[PDB]
C-alpha cells in the first residue's frame, strides 16, 4: 500500500 | 528511539534498531499529487536520508516526532 498526505488510510499498490 | 512507520496499516510506531536514533518523513509527488497530495513515507534512520531535488525530507530525534501530516507529534 501507499500513503498520501490527504488520508490516514492507505491506498492500493 | 520510537518512530511512526508507513510499513504498517494502520500507521503505527516501531522501536528503531540500535544506532538508528532518528525518525524520518519523506514526501514526494507522484501522478496523483494534484488530488491526493504528496506520497508519505515514515520510518527509522541512522543518518538522515540525503536531500533529493524533487523530494521533501524531515528527520527528527524525539519519539514519534515523524507523524503522518494528518496526525499530531508525540
Amino acid at each position: 500500500w501507499r500513503y498520501y498526505e490527504s488520508s490516514l488510510l492507505p491506498y492500493p499498490d | 528511539i520510537v518512530c511512526h512507520t508507513t510499513a504498517t496499516s494502520p500507521i503505527s510506531a516501531v522501536t528503531c534498531p540500535p544506532g538508528e536514533n532518528l525518525c524520518y518523513r519523506k514526501m514526494w509527488c507522484d501522478v496523483f499529487c494534484s488530488s491526493r497530495g504528496k506520497v508519505v513515507e515514515l520510518g527509522c534512520a541512522a543518518t538522515c536520508p540525503s536531500k533529493k531535488p524533487y523530494e521533501e525530507v524531515t528527520c527528527c530525534s524525539t519519539d514519534k516526532c515523524n507523524p503522518h501530516p494528518k496526525q499530531r507529534p508525540g
